């Protein structure tokens, strides 16, 4: 399952 | 032995042509098992291995929503990084993300990683302690400060040591027939005379898995790295891989050279002589 | 999903307040502590993302990932701390905070010189109308409630004028 | 900032005339990701050519695999033609089965 | 911060209402939560980049509107009295699975009634200070009673010489039910014995009632209970 944390750069 | 689950994200901006192109692909070891293409008609996360089709409709609905949101995250990041570098609105730019976890033979977490790029060079990366970030330039230092204030490392570490390791175990269990295999390479050798005094010896290795392999040449038992041509390992298209290594030898001395093949699936390193 | 303990806590001014919160989701790795004053919006007080203590002023949050447990310690409790404290979690992969049932905290102010008195007040604009005022009583006094129909007794209401020890407990009854 | 694609064209199995096989064109080490690859039979472009999903290597360079079913013969020549922004002209690489 | 409208809203069983929420903070995630006596903060909706991420309302009568950026309006059809609660809009800078802090709007208090005929504005009474309190404690406590209003959509304020005051004020946090279809609310204001003995100073208790809007239907036999202010006042006296 996907799981990249998506805090804006 | 060890096993890995990895996801690869690619976002390419298309100025004046709508939303950026987002492509995501999932791997267990060297075997792709899911994909998402923002330009595809399905607009769904799709299976790419037989053993992943066992998952119910809740799995595919979840991954589709999650990977669609990631495409928006990268779209905004493209705009933000386009401002960080004072670039114009006309040029096309790329963001790449790689992440995943490794498990040992005991099935327990061994290592985690996450790495982001911009225009094909490093941008920011999670350190091996899974608690801090390395920023490649001044622009990435801005991203680093936002990610520290938002506790992104702790949130990423909880996925890497938790759901990543957990679902990697389920995947390895579902595709146990094909993921835990070691096909040895089938080796042969070709000979092509190039001139009246030289010839080419090519050492072949076909149908091996996993992709790592070492093809080396020796002359009279001494390893020779000169006049050695070595192409990259390429996929056969059925899950196996191919590779060859060639040397230019003087005519009549072909039997002075030996090829040595090392692979995980071989009980003893192969040796070939013309 | 998120359990909080205790459901209500009464602490004297300057005393210790211990609030507890556990989760049953093994994929919960961090917590949020929110505070909501009566009639206001819930505002974030403390968050914690790793094991150990985290101290900010008179507030200490503790995180125990093994037992899926977080605790909020309040030292030197002030009357302004009287609020609804809400614990929230968000398991890895989910998309929202999930809050618990909350702990209602009440910190009673220290009344130095209590002088209990009961007065009667009248409404001049309409007869057949009188109420009662219980005021300046001690903080530990149990204000009685009403079971009779047609009679109402309010809860303790603390006002503060601009003076010293101006704090004053009050309650109103009428029929 | 830009990297030229490396190209290999080959079959999945050792080629035998009459036996069905798969013709591959593997492109790697290129940046950016936009790239067009065609498989050519006797110089004409083959239709219904599938390709893999875009991925990249450790150095962030991309790789793709273009493939199609084909039956080798004694007379038919095969190749793949790659065009990329790092290429002023499309690079045609012929299939050498006796390699 | 986050704007929610309206503050108070009353509806009949089976009608439709829209709760408006918008933020101008550039936040990429917006949520809806509901506050009741049962559950103080029940999660409803989670949106990231205007796309629906999660929904834990078992009813399809709740339909958010996210077509416009920075907006997440909430439409509720076939209203039921069990829907009565305060609805809190929330936003956060980052997407829903990665946010580190949620900011909550001021909330919309919704009451669904079986019949709108029971909506009644409050009656306001001002009780003058006891002479015994002025004598013994040298302080004067005025007390304001608001009775017979329904639903519990009231805001009480104290006004001294035309200015709203806060010092020396304590108001009940919640209204109490007198009967099935009426609430009551109390508050008191304490001033000096000298300040009360001044005939120049006058004290007014103001109760702002939130009732029916200008679009709800009402029979012509009585004034429709619209949003209005009811007050009671008294002047200081040398007695």
């Amino acid at each position: 399952v996907v799981g990249a944390v998506g805090v804006g750069k | 032995g060890s096993h890995s689950m990895r996801y690869f994200y690619t976002s390419v901006s298309r100025p004046g042509r709508g939303e950026p192109r987002f492509i995501a692909v999932g791997y267990v070891d060297d075997t792709q098992f899911v994909r998402f293409d923002s330009d595809a008609a399905s607009q769904r996360m799709e299976p790419r291995a037989p053993w992943i089709e066992q998952e119910g409709p809740e799995y595919w609905d979840q991954e589709t929503r999650n990977v669609k949101a990631q495409s928006q995250t990268d779209r905004v990041d493209l705009g933000t990084l386009r401002g960080y570098y004072n670039q114009s609105e006309d040029g096309s730019h790329t963001i790449q993300i790689m992440y995943g976890c490794d498990v040992g033979p005991d099935g327990r977490f061994l290592r985690g990683y996450r790495q982001d790029a911009y225009d094909g060079k490093d941008y920011i990366a999670l350190n091996e302690d899974l608690r801090s970030w390395t920023a490649a330039d001044m622009a990435a230092q801005i991203t680093k400060r936002k990610w520290e204030a938002a506790h992104a490392a702790e949130q990423q570490r909880a996925y890497l040591e938790g759901r990543c390791v957990e679902w990697l175990r389920r995947y390895l269990e579902n595709g146990k027939e094909t993921l835990q295999r070691t096909d040895p390479p089938k080796t042969h050798m070709t000979h092509h005379p190039i001139s009246d005094h030289e010839a080419t010896l090519r050492c072949w290795a076909l149908g091996f898995y996993p992709a790592e392999i070492t093809l080396t040449w020796q002359r009279d038992g001494e390893d020779q790295t000169q006049d050695t041509e070595l192409v990259e390992t390429r996929p056969a298209g059925d899950g196996t891989f191919q590779k060859w290594a060639a040397v230019v030898v003087p005519s009549g001395e072909e039997q002075r050279y030996t090829c040595h093949v090392q692979h995980e699936g071989l009980p003893k390193p192969l040796t070939l002589r013309w | 999903k998120v359990q909080q303990s205790p459901e209500s806590l009464i602490v004297p001014e300057g005393g210790m307040a211990s609030l507890n919160c556990t989760s049953s989701d093994r994929n919960v790795d961090y917590f949020w502590w929110y505070r909501q004053h009566s009639g206001k919006s819930p505002k974030m007080l403390m968050s914690i993302f790793s094991n150990g203590e985290k101290e900010e002023g008179r507030f200490t949050v503790h995180l125990n990932k093994a037992s899926l447990h977080t605790s909020l310690h309040i030292r030197d409790s002030q009357p302004s701390d009287s609020a609804l404290y809400l614990c929230a979690a968000r398991s890895s992969g989910s998309w929202q905070l999930i809050f618990g049932s909350g702990t209602q905290l009440t910190v009673m102010p220290d009344i130095q010189n209590p002088e209990p008195a009961v007065y009667q007040l009248k409404d001049p604009r309409s007869q057949d109308s009188t109420l009662c005022l219980f005021t300046d009583f001690d903080s530990q006094i149990n204000v009685p409630k009403t079971m009779e129909s047609g009679t109402f007794i309010t809860d303790k209401c603390v006002l503060d004028m601009k003076a010293m020890d101006s704090k004053s407990n009050g309650a109103i009854a009428w029929s | 900032i830009q990297r030229t694609p490396k190209i290999q064209v080959y079959s999945r199995h050792p080629a035998e005339n009459g036996k069905s096989n798969f013709l591959n064109c593997y492109v790697s080490g290129f940046h950016p990701s936009d790239i067009e690859v065609d498989l050519l039979k006797n110089g004409e472009r083959i239709e219904k050519v599938e390709h893999s999903d875009l991925s990249f290597s450790k150095d962030w360079s991309f790789y793709l695999l273009y493939y199609t079913e084909f039956t080798p013969t004694e007379k038919d020549e095969y190749a793949c033609r790659v065009n990329h922004v790092t290429l002023s002209q499309p690079k045609i690489v012929k299939w050498d089965r006796d390699m | 911060k986050i704007i929610q409208k309206p503050k108070y809203l009353v509806a009949v069983t089976g009608s439709e209402k829209i709760l408006i929420c918008e933020q101008y903070l550039g936040h990429n995630a917006m949520y809806w939560y509901r506050q009741s006596a049962k559950k103080p903060l029940e999660f409803m909706f989670s949106y990231s980049y205007q796309m629906l991420m999660d929904n834990q309302t078992a009813s399809s009568r709740f339909q958010p509107q996210s077509s416009k950026k920075n907006h997440l309006d909430l439409q509720i059809t076939a209203l039921k009295p069990d829907d009565s609660a305060t609805y809190f809009c929330a936003s956060s800078q980052d997407r829903g699975d990665s946010a580190h802090t949620l900011y909550f709007g001021s909330g919309t208090r919704l009451t669904v009634l079986e019949d709108l005929r029971n909506v009644t504005p409050p009656k306001v009474s001002l009780f003058e200070p006891s002479k015994a309190e002025i004598a013994n404690k040298q302080k004067a406590t005025l007390v304001c009673l608001a009775r017979g209003f329904f639903p519990d959509h009231v805001e009480l304020s104290w006004w001294v010489n035309g200015k709203e005051v806060h010092s020396g004020v304590c108001t009940d946090p919640q209204a109490y039910k007198e009967s099935n279809y009426s609430y009551c609310l109390s508050s008191r204001l304490r001033v000096s014995a000298t300040f009360w003995h001044n005939p120049r100073n006058h004290f007014r208790c103001q109760v702002q009632f939130h009732g029916l809007s200008e679009e709800d239907k009402w029979p012509e036999g009585s004034p429709k209970p619209v949003t209005q202010n009811i007050s009671a006042e008294a002047w200081g006296r040398a007695d």
